């Protein structure tokens, strides 16, 4: 609130603040632009599915055990076991914080739909109707896409499923990382703590309180002292809003990268090197994090080479 | 002392002159029909229903509104049609026909060059 | 042909025009502000005031309007970086969607990318994305491999399907069944390691040629 930040309650100030033109209109327009884009950023990363898919009751996909990434029915929030860890690591003088348009329950529903679509129909639902195929056969096509002959899975199905289940299980140990998400929170908290502290500055005036000036001074001289404080605190708002625009462009570029990976790593198989993890991309599973997204990248890594003569 | 911005929710002046007003994080007892209290503030002039439709005019935190049926309404937006995939351990679905689709994408490339 | 009906959209192009028009309308309006001076006109000051005091009043107005220019130019640099990032995306799509065929998901429209055609727009570009979308699916029973002579047969490309009584090989993107032969499949391993392998007949063309 431009008027409540600068003046603050006083009403003799309001007529003086009107004399600087439309600076307070510019601040509201600039901040509204940011506020609208931040909800669109989230829709573009997560709202990439038409229908809300559900997995079948049995939940047994040829062995592979996905219980650590699917929702837990015995919870009010319906988060997955890994999502519960991810959210466990991360008013003033005219300042207010607006709520997001999408609750985190709604985001969890987009993530469970992407998980249920992929595990049952692979990548077909992102290009049209969802076409069911057994999951073991889905994995075999994915090895074929990286140049491995499909019998390697069919003759070793149990080995790959058991090794996968332990490899995904190790992910929780590495968590129980998210510094990129805490930094976003810190940067805004620091700008709001600084913006408030800048009200206790005299900027070379007799005082820093627009009521005390009048109490011990005549109008002819009080207009000058209040005008100095107004200029100083108006400069504070210009600094604040300029940095929010520069920082919002950076989170927007990150949301564009996350939306691009959501399409290319989760809704399909990529050949782009290092774009979907280290190794040969097989598949990826999304998880929701506070103000962010976590990608679980499944890759193919060769091992135990022997040397041969060739021609 | 409570406060906050005031924003009117209009359903297009071309179709109506009604309007609803949301007072951001203001309790409906400290504002000074259809009065609804939400965690996002006090919503006045729209009735809150338990059904769900597609977002129309985003209100915030999961709620929306739109001319209904000659009226304005709020509601907990729905995320989309629900659908179960007919998964089994030996079933597959293969298309027997196809269509060719055309879609647009628009991108800006330049601004006007100014000099002062 | 339906594309014209959807047009007769471009809000991203109008927003660029609006943002610059608004900065130019604001920049001019900021000249009618006194910034705490006696007046807002650098000639009127002199007309009714001596130099010693007029230098102070004009210096206040100069500082105020100089701040206006700094605000204007800083925002143009921040906004020009955004249109530059958009021009980089448009140039990248021009190469990868128009001059070739992309496998990148959702980069060149919704569906399976076939081709794209550019159109010119004022201060922008429009891409007409042509995609392949499958339709009208049927369900079938499937199996990963087929046993014949005690050996496991795997498809070269495609999936095994069953119509209820007989098994066929089909390609994965269009239903088009063919008989399972030794020229359609390859052999690898025995029928003791594949889970879900089924018995069927794989026909050899050689023997019925030799009667
Ligand atoms: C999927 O994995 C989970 C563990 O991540 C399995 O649940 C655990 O099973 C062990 C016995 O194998 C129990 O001692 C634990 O108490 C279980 N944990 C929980 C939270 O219930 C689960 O059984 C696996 N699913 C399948 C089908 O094997
Ligand atoms: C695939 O779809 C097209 C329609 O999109 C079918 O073509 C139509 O077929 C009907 C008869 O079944 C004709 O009356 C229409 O004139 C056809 N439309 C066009 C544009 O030619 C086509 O037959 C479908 N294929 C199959 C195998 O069902
Ligand atoms: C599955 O397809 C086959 C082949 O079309 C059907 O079997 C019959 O096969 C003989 C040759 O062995 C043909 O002369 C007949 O015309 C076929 N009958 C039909 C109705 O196509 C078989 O009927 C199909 N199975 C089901 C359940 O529809
Ligand atoms: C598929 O065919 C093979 C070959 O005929 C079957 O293998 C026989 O299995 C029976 C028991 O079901 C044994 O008594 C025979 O000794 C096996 N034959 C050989 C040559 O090993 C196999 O069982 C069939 N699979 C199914 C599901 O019926
Ligand atoms: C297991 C499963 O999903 N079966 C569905 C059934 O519920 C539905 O009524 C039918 C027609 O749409 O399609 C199939
Ligand atoms: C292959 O031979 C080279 C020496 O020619 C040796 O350095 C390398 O370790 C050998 N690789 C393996 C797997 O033994
Ligand atoms: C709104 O009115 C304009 C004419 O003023 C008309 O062109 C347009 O179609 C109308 N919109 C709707 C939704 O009826
Ligand atoms: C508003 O105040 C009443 C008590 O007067 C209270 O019951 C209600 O929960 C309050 N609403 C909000 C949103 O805090
Ligand atoms: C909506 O449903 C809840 C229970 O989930 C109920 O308490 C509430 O009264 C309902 N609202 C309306 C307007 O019927
Ligand atoms: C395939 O069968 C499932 C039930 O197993 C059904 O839900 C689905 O609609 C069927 N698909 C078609 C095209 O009939
Ligand atoms: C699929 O599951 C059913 C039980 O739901 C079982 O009877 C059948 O044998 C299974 N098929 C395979 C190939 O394991």
């Amino acid at each position: 609130d431009c008027t409540m930040y600068i003046c603050g309650d006083s009403t003799e100030c309001s007529n003086l603040l009107l004399q600087y033109g439309s600076f307070c209109t510019q601040l509201k327009r600039a901040l509204t632009g940011i506020a609208v884009e931040q909800d669109k950023n989230t829709q573009e990363v997560f709202a990439q599915v038409k229908q809300i898919y559900k997995t079948p009751p049995i939940k047994y996909f040829g062995g592979f055990n996905f219980s650590q990434i699917l929702p837990d029915p015995s919870k009010p929030s319906k988060r997955s076991p890994i999502e519960d860890l991810l959210f466990n690591k991360v008013k003033f003088n005219g300042l207010t914080v607006l709520p997001p348009l999408l609750t985190d329950e709604m985001i969890a529903q987009y993530t469970s739909a992407l998980l249920a679509g992929t595990i049952t129909s692979g990548w077909t639902f992102g290009a049209g109707p969802a076409l069911q195929i057994p999951f073991p056969m889905q994995m075999a096509y994915r090895f074929n896409g990286i140049g491995v002959t499909q019998n390697v899975l069919y003759e070793n199905q149990k080995l790959i499923a058991n090794q996968f289940n332990s490899a995904i299980g190790k992910i929780q140990d590495s968590l129980s990382a998210l510094g990129k998400l805490q930094d976003v929170v810190n940067h805004n908290a620091q700008a709001l703590n600084t913006l408030v502290k800048q009200l206790s500055s005299k900027f070379g005036a007799i005082s820093s309180v627009l009521n005390d000036i009048l109490s011990r001074l005549d109008p002819p001289e009080a207009e000058v002292q209040i005008d100095r404080l107004i200029t100083g605190r108006l400069q504070s708002l210009q600094t604040y809003v300029t940095q929010q625009l520069i920082r919002a462009a950076e989170i927007r570029a990150s949301a564009n990268l996350a939306a691009t990976k959501m399409s290319e790593c989760v809704l399909g198989q990529s050949k782009r090197v290092d774009f979907c993890g280290k190794g040969y991309h097989l598949m990826s599973f999304p998880q929701s994090a506070p103000h962010g997204v976590v990608f679980l990248h499944v890759t193919y890594v060769p091992a135990q080479e022997k040397n041969f003569t060739t021609a | 002392c409570s406060f906050g911005g005031v924003s009117v929710i209009t359903p297009g002046t071309n179709t109506s002159n009604q309007v609803a007003v949301l007072y951001q994080g203001v309790n409906c007892t400290e504002v000074p029909s259809n009065v609804f209290q939400t965690r996002a503030g006090c919503l006045i002039g729209a009735e809150y229903v338990n059904n769900s439709y597609e977002c129309d005019i985003p209100i915030g935190a999961g709620i929306c509104a739109s001319y209904q049926t000659q009226s304005i309404i709020a509601y907990t937006m729905s995320l989309g049609a629900e659908n179960s995939v007919a998964y089994s351990n030996n079933s597959i679905a293969i298309p027997t026909n196809f269509t060719i689709s055309v879609t647009t994408e628009i991108l800006p490339v330049s601004m006007t060059k100014t000099s002062v | 042909g339906k594309i014209q009906d959807s047009l007769s959209a471009l809000g991203k192009l109008q927003d660029v025009v609006n943002h610059n028009a608004q900065a130019l309308n604001t920049l001019v309006k900021q000249l009618s502000s006194k910034f705490g001076a006696i007046s807002s006109v650098l000639n009127d000051i002199l007309s009714r005031l001596d130099p010693p005091e007029a230098e102070v009043q004009i210096d206040r107005l100069i500082t105020g309007r100089l701040q206006s220019l700094q605000t204007y130019v800083t925002q143009q640099l921040i906004r020009a970086a955004e249109i530059r990032a958009s021009a980089n995306l448009a140039a990248t799509k021009m190469s990868e969607c128009v001059l070739g065929q992309s496998k990148r998901v959702d980069f060149c429209g919704k569906g399976y990318h076939l081709m794209s055609f550019p159109q010119s727009a004022p201060h922008g570009v429009v891409f007409l994305h042509v995609t392949y979308v499958p339709a009208q699916e049927k369900n079938f029973t499937t199996a990963p491999a087929i046993c014949h002579d005690g050996k496991a047969h795997f498809p070269r490309e495609g999936v095994f399907v069953s119509n209820g009584t007989h098994w066929f090989v089909t390609q994965r993107n269009f239903y088009e069944p063919q008989i399972i032969t030794t020229d359609n499949t390859f052999v690898s391993g025995n029928c003791d390691v594949v889970i879900g392998i089924v018995n069927n007949t794989v026909y050899d063309p050689l023997q019925p040629e030799l009667d």
